[PDB]
DNA sequence: ATTGGCACGAAA
DNA sequence: TTTCGTGCCAATTTC
């Protein structure tokens, strides 16, 4: 039953490699067991016992010694060696790992109102997931007589099951993975709650451990099934209990992308907005004058602000003063629990900043108050970015008016050293190293340039004057804030490409002084592509 | 000039560079490679004439006899393509081959011609491949993928001092054949030649030299020049050459003529050579010490005593300097060995080397190649003759024989296929002269080292790997003496040969099923350049430079289009305009500068000779006449780019898109792209799954066109003609009188493929573009395929999508989706499934298909006909019987109980078993087709009879059309002649048409029985029974088909790399919407661009924004009736704009009626052609959006569908083309609670359709043991796994409310104990 | 779990004791592999007494 | 390599069944008993007697038997 | 491919 | 003779 035979359409009782091997192994002892009965020559029974010892040798490891035997399609048969080892033997495919029951897969999507400790999991893959469970939950309360009235049930989906699925499911996590799992932050626990649809919602926050972006990847959903499983994945594996990394003691459930956006863009300011300079009574006062249109979500205003500190001994004493901030912070003052000082929103909320006040948050008060914190972070912030409006258009990636002089006057460098060169005043190398160097500063004149004119704006002021702000841009907004973008992309879409490498690694010496706006000449795309591949290639095969 | 299907829809192009060479033909690499092979070469280079010419004739050992090739003939198919998919058989046709027996006599000369007996023999099967360039081998269609490998001929490389500790570079040289085997010569640390074969134990160089019948002196005066000294009776007075002292040092005094130019412990100059030269100084004094390093060249001989004084390559000394002296000898021959240029390498070989003599090499070679057996004289000569000397084991093709010649600076191109002395010397010349520092090694990634191998030439190869063994059997059955009775058809068996062909068309590893997603994926997949295959590389043993993208692949291969993953690099795709050599080598075009003026003259040039030039870039300014603008041309030199002058200029290219391949060129703004996206936008664009209606991009590149004609998905008109006919299912066009045939009724039929079934289960449809009455050309589109649109391809839907968050459903990568687009079936695909019942013979007679089934319910049966099949059009769900059949089990004893049995219940229900096909658990559609095929001899049922009729009927219809057309035109001339004789008309018109004319009656007779004949041909095909299988009755195929919805899960994509999955749809209401109240469709994450750097998108958002107001303004003047005048004048001014653009597009010729049918055609917007790096720019942008009436920022005020609030910022709104990719959550959801086990390891099974489990492997037992999870673990481990007791034990107790386990032992460490001690290891449990 | 034998008609060396590069018959018998491989396969002789 | 997979006949089924309903251990004992000798057409192939000495108590009389047996004839499928 | 350990042969 | 250099061979390479 360890070696058993394939049967196959049309009574083809096909044999295996072991039975092969047995059967060579019986015919060469058989034949020489009749030749030693009947005293044959020495010539003869040395063959036949040198056949015998190939058998034998063929039958526990096919290969080691001399020429492997083959099968009918030219491939060498598979010995008791080859079932014993390898990555394809019995400890790495059998033991070390296994498939197993109550198991499910499918391709998640992201959902945006689940909390932190909460998935959302398809009801067609719940039926059959928890089926035992149903089964008994259906005789407990006298709707099934016997086991086979339930499968009935069961089988013919019935209005009553999906109540008792809603009963049995109810505090019952389930393990979600994702492959591969690099670390243990890859397998994490969930309550579930039942959708319509096929597949998989997770909350936003937790996609960081997994490595995980909803663009087609897939995940497996485990059931525990006893109760020290489910006390396990409760107590151990839950997301609530996962928020340091076990590696470096850093966070794991950092915001990014539309809350950091939406975060950033309330918590700013502006010169001359609406409703700028009135006195308000407190955080209310101003939610309710962005919601009647009556003031702006940047306007400065004075707003009664009252902040609990925590005592020597540990109570929370309330201090009451006037505050000199905008109406976004304030509204954003109302998500924030009261351990904690006013001056941790008052200011442009990045990336950094919303991760400083989640781990003064933990350090000042504990996990609870955190997690309530976090999730009401990414829900103000989705709201936020969401009303803000925030896009990008051709106009945002603003080319700098001094660009062509620059790249002229490097021109003109270049020119003057090759010709230098020509009269025999220089070398090649030294020419070529000038020539990279004469690049390289005209492309950090480009980036210097670039950047100045795109971080500021001019605005009017309550006078009629002119002053100067940070600028609103979409591109710049989102760079700044950290939600999306670094400074090198921001050059590659507004400046130029700068100096390419050649795959082996010498720098061509002419750039691409082209960025993505105006795009590249086949040429420029050509020489990109040598890099494009190299990272490609290290990528796929490290 | 526009043809009539581009004028009906005209799009708008933006380009504004000339075309001088028009796109080819894009299957050519195909069609010209299997021609080649197939068509008969009157000199036999190519096809299967070299391949019979290469071992035919066969003669037999005694040589009184010997079979003579003649010619070969290929036969008709016996069915078409479209019957071969129907049946399921090979497209292929029977090759006959005339051979020839000779028999010679015996006491002759020579031999004496005593017989001659010619006959031609059945050489088996050749699949044919078809008008698109595939091959139906088991009714499916097949690529056979091209393949980059090394090419033949000799190579130079080096090791760059990874092999050695010291980081000493290596050389060496290695020669390949393209049959054969492999000859290296490797160098050493000590500086050693040695000598490597088929890469085997190392040998030294000299060995293969002294097999080659040279003795030492020759090869000294080889490889060494000769240095005469000269005894002239004072010191052995020296003659010298002055270069030879370059960069040497004088150990002794150097005088001539009574001056001392270089005294002791000088060294010697480049003036001290100049002045050595102009003074001629050639007598020179020597000590004898001078000679105590110096190699003798040649073997001295003392005259007197006769002995040997010394052997050949030795250094000399005083005493031997003395004997030499005495011996009256004034001649001494040395070499000339200085350690700067001329290294002595093969005196140090030569003293590695122990063999003196020519059979002692021999028979090392022997024992190196075949060890462990006596040497012998005639087996090791043999064998050295056969190793690279024998033209039926060795063979140096013509493209090698030619890169071995231009390697080793050759001036002839023709030559021999096998090696000679001379070569293998000249290559251990060039390898020393690289060694001594004059010369490159060869750069392998280069494309001018790369071949590419097509079908033909792999046909080829395997013909006559068949041929050979053929030949063989020939040989071995040609021995024995019956020359006067056998013939030469039962003297030769095709099976080797038919097994050859078998399996290369079937199972090679270049033989692939078709990718049939869309025509893009059939364009790409038969373009497509591989470097794995057999006699290729390896995805694991390939490296990082094999990979890498290389200067030689500008213009030949696309650098922008390969997988990502394990197969990047190695799998690769043709470049638009690139051809092969005659030779296999990839070239590309350019125009010719002749001047300082480009000139309209082609060259195709390849990466050997394109480095020899400098060559224009294609964005390159000109003027009317054809100069450079520009004083500094930016030019591609010898691998590399830098500016140029006007004048030093001598190529150009022809197009800016001959860079990039067919995928990569239809993404619009693909220069704003970065090539990641780029690269990821080219795989995704070929995966898209074509929806029930078409959608032209509306926003495209102008190959469109292209890609839908020069696939084989459209119906394209063969001649000229009007539309006879029209209908949904097939076109017949009457051909026009000047394309006819004489003595033919000119029409073309057309049958359109309807919902039948693709590699893929996805739907492949054609449906007419044509109307009745109108006018056709040749070459024009009938029917558009799947994916296709008036012609041009169409591979997604035009959405109205704009740029913000939504309340975080666009979150890393999500999309969100209205509800209208579901509503609109915008994206429904339909999907074909085919499921097989097959009908065999048992011992107890054989199996029936029937609808009388006992055991089973009379509503089940409800959906089968009188012969057990289910009826066409039933709509089923899983578990539903299609085809009913019952299996014997009746055996001769009866026992009470079954006499009993049978009384009551009747004996239909006993001695019989039901074996029917059900529908799959989880599989709905409706039955759309059935086919049924039965074994000949056996009766055959209603429903195949039906289908019969069918099928019959429709041929009966074609030969009724052309028999009607013939009979009428037959019937005009009749009634011109009896009227010209002289009757009453009123009579002709009043009685019936039965009515010189004898001859025409006789015409008529003819005629009629003429196509008697061709429908009995055509009924006798029909009625003709399978050949199925050994023991097979009957098969039952039946296919259903469903329509899958757009649902969150599905994952969506655009042309620039850009992809997400659904994650909401969304309520119309709840969407965004303008001042006018329209809402957006699709709502997509600004975020993702940044990043990315695919600006593209938003390009192609603005630009689709534009047409759509363009369209909207058209729409808007349809509505309301207004003048064509005012049509007309707005379509012009929309066509007229651009700046300086290469299109022009006059209405004044457009009559009225086409005004009004283009107008039709653009009033869901006007299409637009941006050509790749030669697009359009952001001026035209704003100045099409002025025109439409449009904000020029193309950023509109949006509010919330939700509060009515507007959002505080402009949004980006426009029309992007999106694509629905065949990645469906349908078929990713799977979920077991359990269920079936294996044999052995009674753990769950794998796979969905299988019903299996999910592995839970190493990494994740990792996680849960960083977790501590220990009961987790061990419940994963063995109760819901390969422990059996607990897998029964578990579900009880959680069926009764009792959540505990008891674990056990799984079974699969039982199983590695038992195979353990199967090895004879004595390995237990204890305690 | 039921395991059967066959009763080989001449003794048959285990390759995993002879082929495993440190041999341990090799090792044992203070001989090297190679005139072991030649005994084995009955291609040379060997003195036992 | 192959190795197969199980597949579930009556008597696997009907254990299933047994496996999950409210058995004594003596019951349970007859009712494996009485499914042992079920053929392939769903009938009983021996006589409750013999399926009485088959179980080797000597403290069962033939009643409990019938009983055990009635509750196995209206498994699935019922007769 | 790369790396490590074992046999074989050549150096002082 | 003992020690060191050098060629042969086995084992490894994701999920
Ligand atoms: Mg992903």
């Amino acid at each position: 039953d360890l070696r058993p035979l394939v049967p196959l359409d049309g009574g083809r009782f096909a044999t295996s490699d072991l039975n092969d091997l047995y059967r060579r192994v019986i015919n060469r002892n058989n034949r020489l067991k009749r030749l030693l009965d009947l005293a044959a020559p020495d010539i003869i029974v040395r063959n036949e016992k040198r056949m015998l010892q190939e058998a034998v040798d063929a039958l526990l490891d096919n290969g080691r010694r001399g020429r492997a035997i083959t099968g009918s399609n030219k491939r060498p048969l598979k010995s008791l060696a080859d079932m014993i080892k390898g990555k394809q033997g019995r400890f790495r495919q059998n033991l070390l790992g296994k498939r197993v029951d109550y198991s499910g897969r499918s391709v998640i999507t992201v959902g945006p109102y689940l909390r932190l400790h909460q998935c959302g999991l398809p009801k067609k893959m719940a039926l059959e997931l928890f089926k035992p469970f149903i089964y008994g939950k259906l005789e407990l309360r006298g709707l099934a007589t016997t086991i086979k009235a339930a499968k009935k049930m069961v089988e013919r989906e019935e209005a009553v099951v999906w109540d008792i699925l809603d009963e049995v499911i109810r505090e019952h996590p389930v393990l979600l993975n994702r492959a591969p799992t690099l670390h243990r932050l890859g397998i994490q626990a969930f309550e579930p709650v039942l959708i319509e649809g096929k597949a998989i919602q997770l909350h936003p926050l937790v996609c960081a451990a997994y490595n995980a972006d909803f663009d087609g990847d897939q995940m497996a959903v485990h059931v525990p099934l006893t109760l020290e499983a489910q006390l396990e994945a409760r107590a151990l594996m839950m997301s609530t209990n996962n928020i340091l990394s076990p590696a470096n003691g850093e966070p794991i459930i950092v915001p990014s992308q539309d809350v950091v956006l939406g975060l950033y863009y309330m918590t700013r300011d502006c010169v001359n907005a609406k409703g700028e300079g009135m006195v308000l009574t407190g955080p209310k006062e101003a939610e309710r004058l962005y919601r009647s249109g009556l003031a702006s979500l940047h306007a400065r205003v004075k707003v009664r602000i009252t902040e609990y500190e925590k005592d020597a001994n540990g109570e929370l004493v309330a201090k009451t003063s006037l505050k000199d901030t905008t109406v976004g912070r304030a509204i954003l003052w109302m998500i924030v629990p009261k351990g904690l000082p006013y001056s941790i929103v008052n200011q442009a909320l990045g990336k950094k900043a919303i991760s400083k006040m989640l781990n003064t948050c933990y350090r000042i008060l504990g996990l609870k108050p955190t997690v309530i914190f976090a999730d009401q972070i990414m829900y103000t912030g989705f709201a936020y970015a969401a009303r803000s409006g925030a896009s990008v258009g051709i106009d945002d990636m603003v080319i700098p008016e001094k660009k062509h002089e620059i790249i002229s006057e490097a021109e003109a460098e270049v020119a003057e050293i090759q010709e230098q060169f020509q009269s025999g005043l220089v070398t090649a190398g030294e020419r070529y190293n000038k020539v990279i160097d004469i690049w390289a500063a005209a492309n950090d004149r480009v980036s210097k340039a670039m950047m100045d004119n795109l971080q500021t704006e001019t605005v009017i002021n309550r006078d009629g004057q002119e002053e100067k702000q940070v600028s609103f841009n979409s591109i710049y907004m989102m760079a700044d804030s950290g939600a999306r973008g670094s400074a090198a992309q921001i050059r590659q879409l507004a400046g130029m490409r700068g100096l390419m490498a050649k795959p082996d690694g010498s720098i061509i010496e002419t750039p691409i002084t082209a960025n993505f706006r105006e795009g590249l000449n086949v040429l420029q795309y050509f020489i990109s592509t040598h890099g494009a591949r190299k990272g490609l290639a290290d990528t796929a095969l490290k | 000039v526009y043809s009539y299907t581009e004028k009906k829809r005209i799009r708008k192009d933006f380009g504004k560079r000339p075309q001088v060479l028009d796109v080819p033909y894009l299957l050519s690499i195909q069609l010209d490679s299997f021609q080649k092979f197939i068509e008969q070469d009157p000199e036999g280079q190519y096809g299967l004439e070299a391949a019979f010419r290469s071992v035919f004739p066969i003669q037999s050992y005694s040589g009184n006899s010997e079979l003579q090739y003649v010619s070969y003939r290929l036969g008709e198919p016996v069915f078409d393509v479209q019957e071969c998919q129907i049946r399921g058989v090979t497209y292929s046709a029977p090759l006959r081959v005339k051979l020839r027996l000779v028999i010679y006599e015996r006491e002759a000369p020579e031999g004496t011609v005593k017989d001659i007996k010619e006959q031609e023999v059945y050489m088996g099967e050749i699949p044919l491949m078809t008008d698109n360039g595939t091959f139906v081998i088991n009714g499916t269609e097949r690529v056979i993928v091209s393949q980059l490998h090394r090419s033949p001929g000799v190579f130079f490389d080096s090791d760059k001092g990874k092999t050695h500790s010291s980081g000493k570079v290596l050389y060496n040289a290695r020669i390949i054949p393209y049959r054969g085997s492999w000859l290296d010569f490797e160098f050493d640390p000590k500086d050693n030649l040695f000598v490597r074969i088929d890469r085997r134990r190392k040998l030294p160089a000299t060995i293969i030299l002294r097999a080659l019948n040279y003795t030492t002196e020759q090869i000294l005066d080889l490889f060494f020049e000769k240095v005469i000294f000269e005894i002239r009776d004072n010191k052995l007075q020296m003659e010298l050459v002055p270069e030879r002292l370059r960069g040497e040092t004088a150990s002794f005094d150097i005088e001539a003529n009574g001056k001392v130019y270089v005294e002791k412990g000088r060294r010697i100059t480049a003036r001290h050579i100049r002045q050595l030269e102009k003074d001629d100084v050639k007598l020179i004094e020597v000590p004898v010490e001078y000679i105590a390093g110096k190699v003798v060249a040649k073997d001295y001989i003392d005259e007197s005593t006769g002995e040997l004084i010394c052997a050949a390559n030795m250094e000399l000394s005083l005493d031997l300097l003395a004997k030499l002296s005495q011996s009256g000898h004034k001649r001494i021959e040395t070499l000339f060995t200085n350690d700067l240029d001329h290294g002595p390498y093969i005196s140090e070989t030569l003293r590695v080397d122990p063999t003196n003599d020519r059979l002692s090499a021999l028979v090392e070679i022997y024992r190196m190649m075949r060890p462990g057996e006596p040497p012998t004289r005639e087996a090791a000569e043999s064998l050295f003759e056969n190793l690279f000397f024998s033209e039926d084991r060795y063979d140096l093709s013509a493209v090698g024989r030619m890169k071995f010649n231009r390697s080793l600076l050759r001036e002839e191109i023709e030559g021999s296929g096998i090696l000679s002395k001379d070569d293998i010397i000249d290559v251990m010349k060039k390898l020393i002269d690289i060694r001594n520092g004059k010369g490159e090694v060869d750069d392998i990634d280069h494309l001018g080292n790369r071949r590419i191998r097509s079908v033909g030439e792999m046909a080829e190869n395997q013909f006559r790997v068949g041929l050979v063994r053929v030949e063989r059997a020939v040989k071995e059955r040609l021995s024995l003496g019956d020359l006067d009775t056998l013939m030469p058809q039962d003297m030769i068996n095709a099976k080797p040969i038919s097994a050859a062909v078998k399996e290369f068309f079937g199972s090679s590893q270049l033989s692939q099923f078709m990718d049939q997603n869309n025509p893009l994926s059939e364009i790409t997949h038969k373009r497509r350049i591989s470097a794995l295959g057999p006699g290729g590389l390896t995805r694991e043993r390939a490296g990082f430079e094999v990979r890498d993208v290389h200067p030689t692949h500008y213009g030949r291969v696309c650098p922008i289009e390969t997988p990502e993953g394990p197969n990047i690099g190695l799998i690769n795709s043709l470049s638009v305009y690139a051809q092969t050599n005659e030779y296999g080598f990839l070239e590309t075009p350019y125009r010719k500068v002749t001047d300082g003026v480009v000139t309209d003259e082609i060259h195709y040039l390849s990466a050997i000779e394109e480095g020899n030039y400098v060559i224009a870039q294609a964005n390159s300014n000109l003027d009317e006449e054809g100069h450079f603008v520009e004083d500094l041309v930016t030019c591609r030199s010898k691998g590399e780019s830098s500016l140029f002058s006007r004048d030093q200029v001598d190529y150009m290219d022809v197009s800016t898109q001959q860079v990039v391949s067919v995928g990569a060129s239809l993404i619009p703004f693909l220069e704003h792209d970065d090539a990641n996206r780029a690269l990821m936008g080219a795989n995704m664009q070929r995966q898209a799954v074509p929806t029930l209606r078409a959608d032209k991009p509306l926003v495209g590149t102008g190959m469109e066109r292209a890609v839908a004609v020069d696939s084989g998905v459209t119906a394209v008109a063969k001649r000229g003609g009007v539309v006879q006919y029209v209908d949904a299912s097939r076109i017949v066009i009457k051909v026009n009188e000047d394309e006819m045939y004489p003595g033919e009724a000119g029409i073309d039929i057309y049958n359109l493929t309807k919902y039948t079934r693709s590699n893929q289960n996805t739907c492949i449809n054609q449906m007419p573009c044509v109307s009745l009455g109108e006018p056709v050309e040749r070459g024009d589109v009938l029917a558009d395929g799947p994916s296709t649109d008036l012609g041009e391809l169409a591979l997604g839907q035009n959405m109205r999508v704009a740029f913000m968050p939504w309340n975080g459903y666009n979150f890393e990568d999500s999309i969100l989706v209205s509800e209208r687009v579901v509503q609109e079936d915008r994206f429904t695909t339909i999907h074909i499934q085919e499921l097989a019942c097959v009908s065999r013979d048992t011992k107890l007679g054989p199996e029936e298909i029937t609808a009388d089934i006992p055991n089973v319910g009379e509503a089940a049966l409800s959906k089968l006909d009188e012969s057990g099949i289910v009826y066409i059009g039933a709509e089923v769900t899983g578990g539903d019987i299609l085809v009913g059949k019952v299996t014997p089990k009746g055996e001769t004893q009866l026992t009470p109980e079954e006499k009993l049995l049978r009384a009551i219940f009747g004996e239909k229900a006993s001695d019989v078993k039901d074996s029917s096909l059900r529908v799959p658990n989880g599989v709905s559609g409706t039955v759309i087709d059935v086919q049924v095929f039965t074994r000949d001899g056996v009766e055959k049922d209603k429903r195949a009879l039906e289908i019969e009729e069918m099928q019959l009927k429709q041929a009966k219809k074609d030969l009724s059309e052309e028999l009607q057309i013939l009979e009428a035109g037959l019937f005009s001339r009749i009634r011109a002649v009896l009227v010209a004789g002289g009757v009453e008309a009123e009579k002709l018109d009043k009685l019936p048409r039965d009515r010189q004319l004898e001859q025409l009656a006789e015409q008529y007779d003819e005629l009629k029985h003429e196509f008697e004949k061709k429908l009995e041909a055509k009924r006798r095909k029909i009625t003709q029974g399978d050949d199925l299988a050994p023991g097979v009755l009957k098969i039952v195929k039946v296919y259903l088909a469903v329509k899958r919805r757009i649902q969150p899960g599905d994952k969506m994509a655009g042309r620039h790399g850009n992809k997400g999955v659904i994650s909401k749809i969304n309520p119309i209401e709840d969407m965004p919407y303008d001042e006018n109240g329209t809402p957006v469709d699709i709502v997509l994450n600004p975020l993702g661009v940044p990043s990315r750097m695919n600006i593209g998108q938003i390009l192609e958002t603005h630009l689709g924004m534009a047409a759509k107001g363009i369209g909207d303004k058209i729409n808007a003047m349809l509505k309301q009736q207004q003048e064509v005048a005012k049509l007309r004048e707005f379509i012009q001014r929309a066509y007229d704009l651009g700046a300086d653009v290469r299109q022009k597009v006059d209405l004044s010729t457009f009559s009225d009626e086409e005004v009004m049918r283009l107008a039709e055609n653009l009033r869901k917007g006007m299409p637009i052609a941006t050509p790749v790096f030669d697009g359009a720019k952001e001026a035209e942008i704003k100045e099409l959006l002025k025109l439409g009436d449009l904000p020029t920022s193309g950023q509109i005020r949006l509010y919330d569908g939700r509060t009515g609030e507007q959002f505080e910022r402009p949004v980006t709104v426009g029309y992007m083309y999106m694509l629905k990719l065949n990645h469906l959550v349908d078929d990713k959801m799977h979920a077991r609670s359990t269920g079936s086990y294996s044999l052995v390891t009674q753990q769950p099974l794998g796979g969905k359709a299988q019903f299996g489990g999910q592995r839970f492997g190493e990494m994740e037992v990792w996680a849960l043991e960083a977790y501590g999870a220990a009961y987790t673990l061990q419940e994963m481990l063995t109760v819901k796994s390969d422990d059996v007791n607990g897998r029964t034990k578990m579900y009880k107790n959680i069926v009764d409310g009792n959540h505990q386990m008891e674990p056990g032992m799984p079974e699969s460490f039982n199983v590695l104990l038992k195979e353990i001690r199967s090895l004879g290891i004595n390995i237990e449990l204890e305690d | 779990e039921r395991m059967g034998h066959i009763e080989l008609a001449s003794p048959t060396a285990h390759i995993w004791f002879l082929k495993s590069l440190p041999s341990r018959i090799g090792l044992l018998l203070d001989m090297p592999l190679r005139d072991i491989e030649r005994v084995l396969y009955f291609e040379s002789y060997v003195v036992i007494e | 390599v192959y190795q197969g997979e199980t597949t579930q006949t009556l008597q696997d089924y009907l254990m299933w069944q047994v496996e999950l309903t409210p058995f004594s251990d003596t019951d349970r004992a007859i009712a494996t008993s009485i499914v042992d000798a079920v053929d392939e057409t769903g009938y009983l192939t021996v006589p409750l007697e013999d399926i009485l000495e088959s179980i080797g108590d000597e403290e069962i009389d033939i009643d409990e038997v019938e009983a055990v047996l009635k509750r196995i004839q209206r498994f699935d499928p019922v007769g």
